[PDB]
């Protein structure tokens, strides 16, 4: 099973900022990685797609990159609404996995 | 409309249901087995095309016994195809040789 | 011939937009790739972006603030990088190189020095540096320029308009109060001086003042 | 200079032209996407060659819709270029047989 | 993306001896590596393509070697002329990626 490592778990930030968040996996999975976002007693959303791909909906604030096993999910000037737990999924070999997870505040 | 281009036509059209069903039941059957890199329907059509053509690159690859097993029928069915194509053209270019000369 | 020409510098303030220029000669292939590199001061190349101006298609750095946009001019040979919205991290000097679909970058640009600030665009004031009157002279005679209130960067300085280039020393800029001041040195022979003209120049692309200075000895 | 001679020969020449076509098209579609090893022209021309006689080792393999489109086009007129000329030579070898008996 | 690292960042060599640059990538690129050399103030020139492939104008004294992940940019008999900064580029994976340069005093 490929496992997901979202490194550091919390990560702290002054309003206006960018802030980039880290996922890497076991091995090579190409760009088959997935971003979610879930606030305080919600449920995921999908903020990217295949690494880089954005999402309708989603704010240009949101930006993906990475390929291979090192991906990062940017949000350039981070602002009060972007407060939750983003996850990470890979979807490159069965069964699907998620990363452990990074608090932003 | 003679039987080499009706079968030939035939084969082209049942070699693209054999490229779409082979996505649909690849990925039906690689799910379940860990490290399978064959699930998800784009990329599973695109390992049928190159399955069919015989090509097989290497980046995807069945490990069940279900998934190799869709495979070979994708095989055959693609060999089978590009090979009554190859038998037509060769139908068409022997009956033109003959109204080249006394028949 | 020089392959890829590039304006000397671009003066921008925050929220503004620019739009550099990347005029291509020589061998013009419908193979041929302009790339953009960003190299800010004391750091490393950064990739930017790249071009075919056959297609007209553009790809860009995914890992970085998108701020660019790429387009081509078949017509005129000339590659163009928009950039919009800038702030103080985006001055730098923008590369453009063309590669031949081969992977490396055969030639690059003189750069363009993109310069973030409110200021304004003031013309180098330039003094010549002849020695005093108690000076000895030994074999080897020093003299120099002084080029100072100028902004933004980059100033070319040359002796004798490129003749002159064994014994010169471009000291770096200083800023002081939104203004740049730097100096430069020449070392000639002292049977050479003031009997053979040393003569410095100084272009400033920024205002696009080119401006010479005779070194002549003490009254 | 019959039609299966003329069809190989023609073949042959479209084969050429799509090797080369192909090559700068994947190079174009493949750029763009991270982690693509298809994104130089004379390698490109290489895994033309190598997609067009069906194989595939695996060295190089594209990863994007429109630069497995391409592929795909290349494996088809691979296989159909091939496979022209083989129907060629069997009417020459057909029409050679009958010359032995009595036709 | 592909991560090239040079080590070290300064390297300091007496007269007329043979020095020798790294560059590291963080996967197999084969020989798909490039050479640059950028001094004071000017523009980066191509030195070595390809890992060992030299280039016409490029005097002999530059030499390259490696495959893989480990390259080596070498100058046997350094000079004053020599005085820049030498980056190194991959091919191999897009996005075209540099190192982090290497200074030589
Ligand atoms: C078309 C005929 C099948 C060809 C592919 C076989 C896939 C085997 C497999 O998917 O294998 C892997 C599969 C994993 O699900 O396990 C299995 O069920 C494989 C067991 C099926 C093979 C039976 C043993 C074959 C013995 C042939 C040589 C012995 C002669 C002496
Ligand atoms: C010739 C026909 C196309 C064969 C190659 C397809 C490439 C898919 C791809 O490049 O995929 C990767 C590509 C990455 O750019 O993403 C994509 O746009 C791929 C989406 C296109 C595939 C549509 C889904 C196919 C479903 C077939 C089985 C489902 C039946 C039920
Ligand atoms: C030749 C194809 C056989 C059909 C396999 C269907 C998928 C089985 C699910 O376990
Ligand atoms: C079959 C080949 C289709 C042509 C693709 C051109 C490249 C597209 C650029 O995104
Ligand atoms: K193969
Ligand atoms: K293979």
């Amino acid at each position: 099973d490929i496992l997901l490592t979202q490194s550091p778990a919390i990560l702290s930030v002054s309003p206006g900022e960018r802030v980039s968040f880290s996922c890497r996996a076991s091995q090579s999975i190409g760009t088959d990685i997935h971003w979610y976002q879930q606030r305080t007693n919600g449920s995921p959303r999908l903020l990217i797609k295949y690494a880089s791909e954005s999402i309708s909906g989603i704010p240009s604030r949101f930006s993906g990159s990475g390929s291979g096993t090192d991906f990062t999910l940017s949000i350039n000037s981070v602002e009060s609404e972007d407060i939750a737990n983003y996850y990470c999924q890979q979807s490159n070999r069965w069964p699907f996995t998620f990363g452990s997870g990074t608090k932003l505040e | 409309s003679a039987l080499h281009w009706r079968a030939a036509g035939a084969a082209t059209v049942l070699l693209v249901i054999v490229l779409l069903a082979g996505s649909y039941l690849a990925v039906l059957a690689e799910r379940g087995a860990p490290g399978a890199q064959l699930i998800t329907y784009p990329r599973a059509l695109w390992w049928a095309c190159e399955t069919a053509t015989t090509v097989g690159y290497g980046d995807l690859c069945p490990v069940t016994l279900w998934g190799r097993l869709v495979a070979v029928v994708v095989m055959v069915a693609g060999i089978t195809s590009f090979g009554l194509v190859t038998a037509a053209l060769a139908t068409w270019f022997v009956g033109r040789e003959q109204e080249r000369r006394g028949h | 011939q020089v392959q890829l020409q590039q304006p000397g510098a671009e003066l921008v303030k925050p929220g503004a937009s620019v739009k550099l220029s990347c005029k291509a000669s020589g061998y013009t292939f419908t193979s041929d790739w302009i790339h953009w590199v960003k190299q800010r001061p004391g750091h490393g190349l950064e990739w930017i972006g790249e071009i075919i101006p056959s297609y007209g298609r553009a790809n860009y750095n995914e890992k970085i603030q998108k701020k660019a946009t790429l387009t081509a001019d078949k017509s005129s040979s000339t590659a163009f990088m928009q950039l919009s919205s800038l702030t103080s991290e985006d001055s730098a000097v923008y590369y453009c190189a063309r590669e031949r679909g081969d992977g490396y970058f055969a030639v690059w640009g003189a750069g363009t020095t993109v310069t973030v600030s409110s200021a304004k665009t003031t013309p180098p004031s330039v003094y010549p540096l002849a020695p005093g009157s108690a000076a000895q002279t030994n074999s080897m005679v020093t003299l120099g320029c002084l080029v100072k209130g100028y902004f933004p960067e980059p100033v070319t300085v040359t002796w004798n308009s490129g003749s002159l280039s064994s014994g010169v020393h471009t000291f770096p800029a200083v800023l002081q109060s939104d203004l740049y001041t730097l100096s430069s040195s020449v070392t000639v022979p002292s049977s050479s001086w003031p009997s053979e003209t040393v003569t410095c120049n100084v272009a400033h692309p920024a205002s696009s003042t080119k401006v010479d200075k005779k070194i002549v000895p003490r009254d």
